[PDB]
């Protein structure tokens, strides 16, 4: 039934570090790999992320944490979402949402019988990871200098497109990730105006 | 966790969860078509202000371009305000409002004439913004009964109903093994 | 007993002025946004202002929304109104009732 | 409680000759008035007294007096059928002849005070 | 795991005449002695308070029902509250809630460690109840009155500081605690009007 | 119900020479476009009919044929396979082209009714 | 968690020479705090933060505070106990006075800003 709480998967839990819990909900909406981003958990993700920031010479661990704090926060305002409504969320709050919702469908899913979307390299990873990032930063700075949420949604609905597509951009293409920063600095700034 | 006493207790929490959830329900219905009285009362009071209002601003307009001297004085020297006296409807309070040249001459009978209907105005539309958020502080505890409470027990009670099978198959399994011994 | 407040261009409501009530003529989000939340400190039963004003604050509107008093009344300028109120009146409608009953 | 108590033989030691015949109408109304009066009780926790219609109230009050006056008897009274019978016709006396449908206006009007 | 039908505690409490359920809940929120007050029961309550009222020449066992009345009725008023909120409470069901906690914070509570409250005399017991009872008595009257809950609460701040405090007055002082019932007649008379 | 049911070889038995070369274009957008007017149906029950946008309307209108005249075909009705995949193009058809956003351009200029 | 942990040893170790007086007092103040605004908080957040009274309101950012300043350290931080009851006042400095009934006047005012 699904249920971790029985014996083997509770004394395999003892032993190891890693846990990765497959969601049937998740399977149903065609969320893949069926990995719960809440319940799921890595013991080596404090010791990785210090050899990743090493190797890259970037804030790798820093992004991992932002990105799953948003995840996180994602969990709490869906909640509220059922209860009241998604119209009565803050712009900071609606945007926390869409940019958990980048996450979710342009990073955690990945197609396994995809030519490109298959594998994703470390450096690729970077990339993607970087820009979905950016864009939250940029749009959370567009907020405070007075833009309207619906605003930057509507004047962005090309970049978030190319972002969304960054998955399927070949490994000796990635420039063409990389460029997406720039052109999320650009669009927003041009709304703020 | 799993105990016949938490069984009873969570069963009847369940009861009691959902004849809230149908009261509650019946609430926001009933608030709802109080609610429709007045915001239609709110639509056509709006419409027929608006349109009062904005032709006593554009005949006052039309009576400045004298000069900006003469009409500051006469914009200078009775005090009136409001009493607000609450009442309910059904849960809500909600408040009942009363008040406590010569083409320039005619525009100040305009304003005066509209003051009764945009006092009527503040007090209908403030009414129904009262009864707006009732209705969402209703809504809300139906779906947090509806979508977490109530599901919540219902899953605890079946999963508590099956751990106490499971124990009590476990014993008899126990038993029949030290009856052979 | 509260006070009756205004807020809006000077040519439009100017002879509200004639029965004492406290008239601003605020421009800018920042200040109008000033005297309503200081006309609130003041306890203001009712606070009219024009909808070319209240375009530039509608968050601080909507925060005394479901306050009793004050009562936020939108009203059109010579000019006319930007179809505000109207769509507040309607947008609660919607999800309130779930239908335009209107 | 006499909600989940039962007796299965009681329709066999009651009425005329046995007790008397108002014996099992008046019992039938005021298991009904008290279960309705608990409800009514419930209602007001969750909706307030907003919610409290005329009839409403009456039913909440008449619960409180069932239990306290009805039920709560003592360990050491001794009550007559007769007594009881009373008791719960003054009891029901509380409600309009308009809620009293479990009871005929032949007897109605004869015990009713 | 504090299951009171594990056979030990179900033999006991066939032959025992006394039950004090300890509670975890209570204990958590440093609520001692942590006895359930509905849970526990004593076969000797009606004997005892026969004894009672004859000793202190009062009605004690109306009292002592009165106030595991007050405690079964909140018990009640909870269940709504948690599984629907204090939205829709009446002034009478949150004077019944404001008795209770009285009760509980005021008389139940009992510190063994401090000096005084360590041991409470008969007629010290006696006179705190009397004063916790007789605010519910007088607010309630009040409400009848025409007076609100909010206003006889915030006009009555300082008695009630004395009654949370009444624990705490030394035996040979116990005047300044039945004298309470007098400020308590008369400033809630005095909110009336 | 499509929504919770699976085959996890249906390639294996599906395209061109086996049943159409549309076979699995159609599914995923069936499928996608059922799951959201299903969707858009919940919203429309619990925050009513203006909660919905012009386009989830459609997708809700969608779900409803699709449930009336697709899924339910009878206990004694035979469908080819034919049949069934030309049956699709027509729900299909409700929705605007740019919609369609599962199906490449070659599948959608030769099939679409 | 503060709430079902326990330590059965804690009176004979505290308090005036052994820790500060103020020890058991603010102890108990603080337990009873945080019990009360964990439980406000766990309701704000599925019912509304306008569904607390005003005072639980407080209660529920006390409850915050004090995970997240006060328990929440690191676990290469090193506090002196002085240094762990003063930080206890302050968090109690969030409160009314006249919610501090755990502990005694001349307790308050010495030691609360």
């Amino acid at each position: 039934g699904g249920d971790i709480s029985e014996p083997v998967t509770q004394n395999t839990l003892r032993v190891v570090k890693v846990f990765w819990g497959l969601d049937s909900s998740l399977a149903q909406k065609r969320h893949f790999p069926s990995i719960n981003w809440i319940q799921s958990y890595s013991l080596y993700s404090t010791e990785v992320g210090r050899y990743m920031d090493q190797i890259l010479q970037q804030d790798w661990s820093d992004m991992v944490t932002e990105g799953m704090r948003i995840l996180q926060e994602e969990e709490q305002l869906n909640e509220i979402v059922r209860l009241v409504g998604i119209d009565s969320l803050s712009d900071n709050d609606r945007l926390t949402l869409e940019v958990a919702k980048s996450i979710r469908e342009d990073y955690l899913q990945q197609n396994a019988f995809d030519d490109v979307d298959t594998f994703t390299s470390r450096e690729k990873q970077f990339n993607m990871l970087k820009v979905i990032l950016t864009f939250g930063k940029e749009a959370r700075k567009a907020l405070s200098l007075g833009a309207y949420f619906n605003e930057i949604m509507e004047g962005t609905v090309a970049v978030r497109e190319r972002i969304s597509r960054s998955k399927y951009i070949p490994e000796e293409e990635l420039a063409k990730i990389s460029s997406i920063n720039e052109e999320i600095k650009e669009t927003i700034q041009l709304i703020v105006s | 966790n799993p105990t016949r006493m938490e069984l009873t207790r969570l069963k009847k929490q369940l009861t009691t969860a959902t004849r809230g959830h149908k009261l509650l329900k019946d609430k926001q219905d009933e608030l709802m078509r109080q609610f429709i009285l007045l915001i239609r009362k709110n639509n056509e009071l709006r419409q027929a202000i608006e349109k009062e209002t904005q032709t006593a601003m554009k005949d006052f307009v039309l009576a400045k371009s004298v000069e900006e001297a003469f009409i500051d004085e006469l914009l200078a020297l009775e005090n009136v305000s409001i009493s607000v006296v609450e009442k309910n409807i059904m849960s809500v309070k909600v408040p009942l409002m009363n008040f406590q040249n010569a083409e320039l001459d005619r525009s100040i009978d305009g304003f005066t004439q509209l003051l009764p209907k945009l006092l009527k105005l503040a007090e209908v539309e403030k009414t129904c913004q009262l009864m707006a958020e009732e209705i969402e502080k209703t809504r809300r505890r139906v779906n947090a009964l509806e979508y977490m409470t109530i599901p919540q027990l219902e899953e605890t009670i079946y999963y508590i109903k099956m751990k106490l099978e499971e124990n009590e198959r476990a014993e008899v399994t126990r038993l029949i093994k030290v009856k052979n011994m | 007993t509260y006070k009756i407040g205004v807020v809006g261009d000077k040519d439009s409501v100017s002879p509200f002025r004639l029965f004492g009530f406290d008239v601003q003529h605020g421009t800018t989000k920042t200040e109008i946004r000033k005297t309503i939340d200081e006309m609130a400190k003041n306890e203001y039963g009712v606070i009219y202002i024009t909808e070319q004003c209240a375009n530039l604050v509608p968050e601080t509107i909507e925060r005394y929304k479901g306050q009793l008093t004050p009562a936020i009344i939108l009203i059109p300028s010579h000019q006319g109104t930007l179809g505000i109120g109207l769509e507040e009146i309607q947008n609660s409608v919607e999800k309130a009732v779930g239908q335009n009953i209107l | 409680d006499v909600l989940p108590s039962l007796s299965r033989l009681k329709d066999k030691g009651t009425g005329a000759g046995k007790t008397r015949e108002d014996h099992a109408a008046t019992m039938n109304q005021l298991f009904a008035a008290y279960a309705q009066g608990k409800q009514a009780k419930e209602l007001a926790v969750v909706l307030g007294e907003s919610a409290l219609s005329d009839i409403d109230k009456i039913y909440a009050k008449f619960a409180e007096r069932f239990e306290n006056e009805y039920v709560n008897q003592g360990f050491y009274t001794n009550r007559t059928i007769t007594e009881t019978l009373d008791l719960g016709w003054e009891l029901l006396a509380m409600l309009p002849r308009t809620e009293l449908k479990r009871i005929k206006d032949d007897l109605l009007d004869k015990y009713l005070p």
